[PDB]
């Protein structure tokens, strides 16, 4: 796999 | 006092932790991914190939329409939806019910996962960070406005069918063995923390600390992976391979893009190193470190052979301490006193030769610069 926020 | 919180997570391996949540009434109960690394809460909320359930809110008479839609970016995937609140429990968690704000999620691209088991996601993260802005109070912030719950709680990620603990509101002693050591958080909007020393079986790897923190470092249950920035992610490798030198590995196997294989029960964790992270502490130039094995960082990806993916990878977002780095300990986020507690975990995967560490205290100077400025 999981690979959770953006930035 | 928190033993009806112990083992409410569960999970399979590589896909997250999954907490139960309570929404609306009459009750709907979903499962949602503990996420460290965002600061929203959304729940699938419309048909999915992948979801075996969803938040239906035109049943729920608590729902609260908000009137305005929210997007989510993840790295690899999204969600869209509209924004609403509603009564939410977690039935062993707190012994509280609150108006949280919900994202129902109508639309998705690779979020949701094949057979994972969870419907929504859970942001545990700061305010600062939310979608669409950060107006939108985020669920542990709703939490520790409207209940007496305190502003803090802890992770225990078992890994490899995984399971955990996350207790809210305090700290379960039965969940780590030795002494908690804290380091802070230096800013408040990911889970941001300083690392100040990087050792591959104890040996350093000899990078300015800047390296390591470029552009942030932050711990985010979210994510599987440890993840490295290219330039760390490089010598890292470099060093692992040395250390492991009696095996030889084909070089997409520290890629991530192929994997390695054993015999049921013949993996020679022996011939790998541990990782050992250096954190700046809470007292002036003083450090500490966590120390984790092979179980860790090699991951088991489900006959009669143990196949493996190693679960370091390179990152351009700085570097991401994820399930990785948090199965070796028991980890307490300390929100009311801005710092993040890391332990030994009563439950990590280890043998009979090595074990997961925590210990301190070292000597670092200048730790305050090893972080990013803009």
């Amino acid at each position: 796999x999981v690979q959770f926020l953006a930035x | 006092s928190f033993v009806e919180m112990v083992d409410n997570l569960r999970g399979k391996s590589g896909q997250g932790y999954y907490v139960e949540m309570t929404v609306g009434s009459p009750p709907q109960t979903l499962n949602i991914l503990v996420d460290t690394g965002s600061s929203n809460f959304a729940v699938g909320a419309a048909p999915h190939p992948f979801l075996h359930r969803y938040y239906q809110r035109q049943l729920s008479s608590t729902y609260r329409d908000l009137r305005k839609g929210v997007y989510v970016p993840y790295t690899q995937g999204a969600w869209a939806g509209e924004l609403g609140t509603d009564l939410v429990s977690i039935p062993h968690g707190p012994n509280v019910t609150v108006r949280a704000n919900i994202a129902a999620i109508t639309e998705s691209d690779k979020f949701f996962i094949n057979g994972s088991n969870w419907e929504g996601i859970l942001g545990l993260a700061y305010a600062e960070i939310a979608r669409p802005d950060d107006s939108l109070e985020p669920f542990f912030d709703s939490l520790v406005k409207q209940t007496h719950v305190p502003n803090l709680f802890s992770l225990q990620l078992c890994g490899a069918s995984v399971g955990g603990s996350m207790i809210i509101g305090g700290i379960d002693h039965s969940l780590y063995t030795g002494s908690l050591w804290y380091t802070p958080i230096r800013r408040e909007w990911y889970y941001e923390v300083i690392i100040v020393r990087v050792e591959i079986n104890g040996q350093d790897l000899k990078m300015d600390c800047k390296e390591y923190n470029y552009d942030k470092s932050i711990v985010d249950s979210g994510t599987t992976n440890l993840r490295l920035p290219k330039k760390v992610f490089e010598a890292a490798v470099k060093s692992i391979k040395a250390a492991s030198s009696t095996e030889k590995f084909p070089d997409g196997f520290w890629l991530g893009e192929q994997l390695v294989c054993w015999q049921a029960g013949t993996t020679p964790w022996n011939i790998f190193p541990v990782i050992s992270l250096y954190l700046m502490g809470e007292v002036t130039n003083q450090s500490f470190r966590i120390t984790i094995l092979p179980q860790q960082y090699l991951r088991p990806v489900e006959s009669q052979d143990d196949c493996y993916k190693f679960a370091i990878s390179q990152s351009s977002t700085g570097t991401v301490m994820g399930a990785v780095i948090m199965e070796g300990f028991y980890v307490v986020f300390d929100r009311a006193r801005k710092r993040i507690g890391f332990a030994v975990s009563a439950c990590h995967v280890h043998d009979e030769f090595r074990t997961a560490a925590v210990e301190g205290p070292f000597v670092t100077l200048d730790m305050e610069d090893c972080g990013y400025n803009i």
